[PDB]
DNA sequence: GTTGTAT
DNA sequence: GATCATACAAC
DNA sequence: GATCATACAACG
DNA sequence: CGTTGTAT
């Protein structure tokens, strides 16, 4: 456990400092974050708002790419580093929840995170550090349904051809829009 | 750690995710729909104000308390998302034929936000009462709210072409709709015109709808891209600011503009031609000033001596935003598929949809105007024997007793029997008959008329065209834009 | 260049402009009614619960659609002004009752705001329905709102002494008021105590009612303050933290965080040794702050000297009487609530006692026709119009117009056998409760056992254990 | 008959919808109150001679606060900028931009008070144009429509306006340390003496 | 700075 | 949606 | 209340 | 890059 008087605005850290058994919650808006961080056990888990939608490092410049205070955010928090500091063995969390909204705009920011997280990131998805919770709010609403470790229910990222992993990203949240389209057209039960 | 964890494939979870905001955004937010010409949000905030009361002939009501009930029963969504949808069906620029009325700053041309929802009252517009026309007579279907608590309307009456005349846009995934405004009596024409025979061709209809008409006029160069949008929903066109050169009292040149290009911003073009001008990429500007007022806009562009404003307007042409062009890629939904349709094909999705409307009307008409004359037989008589009425009510202990009588002894209908024992003692009266069979006399002539429209669908036709009539008859404009070669 | 110009002093307009906000702010906006306790704002939230139908049975609503209602027929400001206010209805922390229902985040003792409106939906409190009691009986007088194009009450019934028991706050213009919660069961003992024995004293009431109750418990040190604030109306008070180190319960308004912070700032300051550390391990049930050779009992003696552990509270009960900003004591508040108590029991029993008559006045007339159905029906069928009808059997059966109308408005189905009993049944129930309201408005005596009755009922439904320990 | 031409750097405040005129004999200053009258006033203004210059909540009041939050305070500095007069030492009435500075706040009772707040700050920084008569009071018969505002408190032709003179100046310097002063004992008498409940 | 209704 | 200044009194 | 970044397609 | 319009 940590003893404070140390030194993100945001990020309610937790109270230990055991990146085994610490976690940090990506959670969607403080609306959400308050609801999180007012019952999340402030030992083991941290939590982190991602204000907005991320950015979509598919089709984004890398300048964008490190200019994006969001994605600063995140990887300050887990202190991992970038690129060529691309330090696994330094992670401040061995398990990152990505939280979303069960509505479709929280479907979005499922697919930007896993984009932002297989891209630059992809050391922790290999080595099994990501989860997505499963929600099915008030404070004990949360902790006594998806926080607990006890309890809930967690979907842990796991690549299997990196082949088809890496064309899966780039068709739908690629550049080329017509193979976009293609695949709506193709898996999608409209009536 | 955790106890039950489970195992999700990147692709196959990332697929999913997608699937998901996908069809959700290009259904349920983005494209229209293709028979009321409407979005989620646009139609959930016109049906939102009908029950708020709202209507033309009812006063004006705060905006907050607008999108307080429309985000708390309809639109599960961000306060200012339906406000700022709400502001722009207002603005006279924005939408070619407005549906809301407002009170206070709605915003400006020169890109002004209007003010908080604390300070805007609104209302509907008379023209969007046609959007609504016969909503309570069952001619639209409804489903369940997000909250599962309210009753909602899939789609509107729409009794005008409202997506042709207030064009479409646009952005969802993978796609994107962009359609143009058009002038309600040339699109109201093109409907009637498409019913009368069904074997007009694109450039016949294009005889009576010649092509965009943009609530800020402006011109249009090229019909090409018009016929062409028409006949396949795809098309591109060019769109140029209405100007004229000026003398000034000088004796030099002088550059106006009157309508620029539909939405195109006049304050973000000045900054755009200072920008060029004090760059050097254009010389032979004296000023550029904004003498536009609230009754016309003048955008003047004066011209220094020894210098061609021609030379100088077609490179303003050519560098700035004055002279744009228009991306024709008219996808609407229909049959809850997103579809590129033609002009012959919008149409008859709206004529279709109309028939509809008007036939769930006469039904629902029919059979409520029966309904009512089943009971006008009853009270009738009922009236014709008070007495033997009256004897066997006031000799019944209980009511259901009472009505079973009845409705043995007169034969009627267990409806029948509790609209006799409901009958007020006024309506014992010697007027109260012959004022009974007037009405009942009236229902008969009302379900025969109704009972031949259903039975003909000459009529029902009739109908729609008439009624179009009279929606062009009261709110068609004159032309704006002009189409030129 | 002008056509119409006028000449204003700058003095003039000065003294014109500046009273016009500060009567606006005083009177209007910043101090509550000593009657119900409460501010504009929050009174017109309550009573746009009430009309929206957001009751303690009902199920909950979007914020949006409250906020937007209030907004659009009463509160004529903004959204944030207003949701914040209903969101300080609902913390546990900010009143010691409180007056709203809400789900979703409405904020922590942390200092974290609560959630957009489009997330968090809310009602009324159960014990905030007794601040809604009989409001449809005239119990209070309503008002035209700024639009003028809809009604609200000047101040709400109130069945529970909202002002002491929750407290009020706070700046306003050229003065400032502050008041401290109570107990519900201990301030309604001191509104009964005052009924008995009106020249009760200070020291008498405070038998009754020790001192203030937050709602976030901790303890006050001294009473010398609680008396010549209940005596005066103001007055200053120390208030300690719970510890044990380990803070288990901080002083009103204090943030648990922000102490934390000044905490760390005074310990990076040697201005504290002893600090090993101080973290908080506070729960979603259960709040701790944790905090060799140091003593702790220096140390601990220190932070409550210099940080927020311990805070000074400064009694200043201003509120609104009789249209006037007022510096009232203890008795004078009691006094002002225990009146407002009586006019609601009494104008209450005024409209039900007008209804019943009004029933009974119909009642009897239906009772006439119903004796005389015959001729009843015989006159209307022979009626040539329904205003003759109803001349008719107003001179046959000596009916009034009310009566008469009653009679041509009864449905068939009512001229049963068994229906005419039935109304006698009615009509004779009546008589007693008129013969009773009537009583109870010729007899003060029982519109003030009314009021104390009805008030531990209150206290029986809805009165907690004491929080705050109080200390010498 | 002068006038502008745009292209012209200017430097003025992100806001304030300049006029097209530089005469400043002839040109009006609008103080308004939040861009939601802001831009009813930009609109329908006769963008000419009448220049809109939105000011964001309340200013602050200068009699109680330090003169390093003065030069600090982005409003006010956004004031002066419109004016181009100079501040204390610069004061420069014989440059301003506008002879005609009309304050147009709300017709509410927090209007008055923002009014309240800007008098003593044109009369504790701005004093040589007030003495001058340049500041003026609207007389509105607010968020109202385009061609409302402009027909009623706009138009010269129909609208009301007040000139604000001074009488006394010393009884004016006691008026606003009173009113506005730090002291709240002479204020909170003012109030209970001076107020009709 | 902090408290809470306001711009 | 989060964040930014400010009046107003009183510690 | 004013502002601030971003998804998404298409034309610039 | 910027802009369009519903969304977070
Ligand atoms: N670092 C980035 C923050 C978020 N940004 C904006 N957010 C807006 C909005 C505008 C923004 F610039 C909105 O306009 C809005 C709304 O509901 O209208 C919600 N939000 C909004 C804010 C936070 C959030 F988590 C989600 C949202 F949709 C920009 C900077
Ligand atoms: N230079 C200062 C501007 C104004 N600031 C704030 N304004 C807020 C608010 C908060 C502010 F920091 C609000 O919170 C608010 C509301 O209605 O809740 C309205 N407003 C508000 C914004 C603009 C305006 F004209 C009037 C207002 F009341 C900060 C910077
Ligand atoms: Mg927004
Ligand atoms: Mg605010």
């Amino acid at each position: 456990m940590k003893s404070g008087l140390e030194i993100p605005g945001k990020l309610a850290d937790c109270s230990s400092n055991n990146p085994a058994e610490t976690e940090l919650f990506i959670v969607e808006g403080d609306s959400a974050g308050g609801s999180a961080k007012s019952g999340r056990n402030r030992e083991f888990q941290a939590i982190l708002p991602i204000r907005g939608k991320i950015l979509n490092v598919e089709k984004a410049s890398m300048d964008k790419i490190l200019a994006n205070e969001e994605i600063r955010s995140l990887f300050t928090a887990m202190g991992t580093g970038f690129g060529a500091e691309f330090d696994v063995s330094k992670a401040r969390y061995q398990k990152l929840v990505l939280m979303t909204d069960a509505d479709v705009d929280g479907a979005h920011i499922r697919t930007l995170l896993l984009t932002l997280i297989y891209r630059y990131m992809k050391p922790i998805l290999e080595a099994g550090y990501v989860y997505i919770a499963q929600p099915p709010m008030d404070d004990h609403q949360l902790w006594e349904t998806t926080m607990d470790p006890e309890h809930r229910l967690m979907a842990r990222v796991s690549v299997d051809d990196a082949a088809e992993a890496d064309k899966i990203f780039d068709m739908l949240m690629g550049d080329r829009v017509e193979p976009r389209r293609e695949f709506i057209e193709e898996n999608a039960v409209y009536s | 750690q955790d106890k039950n964890l489970v195992n999700v494939n990147l692709t196959k979870e990332m697929k999913a995710s997608f699937i998901d905001y996908a069809m959700s955004v290009i259904v349920a937010r983005a494209l229209p729909d293709v028979r009321d010409g409407l979005k989620p949000v646009h139609r959930r905030i016109l049906y939102g104000m009908n029950e708020l009361g709202v209507t033309p002939d009812k006063p004006h009501k705060k905006s907050a308390r607008i999108t307080g009930d429309v985000m708390g029963k309809y639109h599960p969504h961000g306060d200012s998302s339906i406000y700022e949808a709400m502001v722009r069906m207002a603005q006279w620029w924005s939408y070619r034929y407005m549906l809301v009325d407002g009170h206070g700053n709605f915003g400006s041309m020169d890109g002004d936000s209007a003010a908080a929802q604390r300070y805007t009252e609104a209302r509907m517009s008379k023209i969007a009462l046609e959007m609504l026309r016969d909503i309570n007579k069952n001619t639209v279907d409804f489903v369940d709210n997000y909250d599962a608590n309210e009753r909602e309307p899939l789609v509107l009456p729409a009794r005008f072409p409202n997506l042709l005349v207030n064009g479409a846009t646009g952005i969802a995934v993978g796609m994107a709709t962009n359609i143009p405004p058009h002038n309600l009596g040339e699109t109201i024409d093109a409907v009637k015109l498409v019913m009368d025979n069904p074997e007009v061709t694109t450039k016949d209809l294009m005889e009576v709808l010649p092509g965009p008409d943009f609530p800020t006029g402006a011109l249009v160069m090229g019909k090409s891209g018009i016929h062409k949008a028409y006949e396949t929903g795809k098309g591109s066109i060019v769109l140029r600011s209405r100007t004229e050169i000026e003398t000034t009292k000088t004796g030099r040149e002088r550059i106006v503009v009157t309508e620029f290009p539909y939405m195109v911003n006049k304050t973000k073009v000045h900054e755009h031609i200072v920008r060029l001008v004090q760059e050097k990429r254009i010389e032979g500007i004296t000023a550029v000033r904004d003498e536009s007022n609230r009754e016309g806009v003048r955008f003047v562009i004066e011209v220094k001596r020894d210098a061609s404003a021609n030379v100088i307007l077609n490179n303003l042409f050519k560098m700035t935003q004055m002279q744009t062009n228009f991306g024709f890629n008219m996808l609407a939904i229909q049959n809850g598929i997103p579809k590129i349709l033609s002009l012959r094909q919008i149409l008859d999705a709206y004529i279709e949809h109309q028939k509809e409307v008007v036939v769930r009307r006469t039904r629902f008409d029919k059979e409520k105007a029966e309904a009512r004359a089943h009971i006008l037989e009853g009270l009738l008589i009922a009236l014709d024997h008070i007495d033997e009425v009256i004897r066997i009510i006031r000799a019944s202990e209980t009511d259901a007793e009472a009505q079973a009588e009845l409705m043995s002894k007169f034969k009627l209908s267990e409806r029948q029997s509790q609209a006799i024992l409901d009958m007020r003692l006024r309506r014992l009266t010697g007027l109260e008959r012959d004022k009974i069979q007037s009405e009942y006399d009236d229902l008969l002539a009302l379900i025969a008329d109704l009972a031949d429209i259903l039975a003909k669908p000459e009529r029902v036709s009739q109908i729609i065209k008439d009624e179009l009539d009279e929606v062009k008859r009261k709110f068609s404009d004159k032309r704006r834009t002009e189409l030129m070669v």
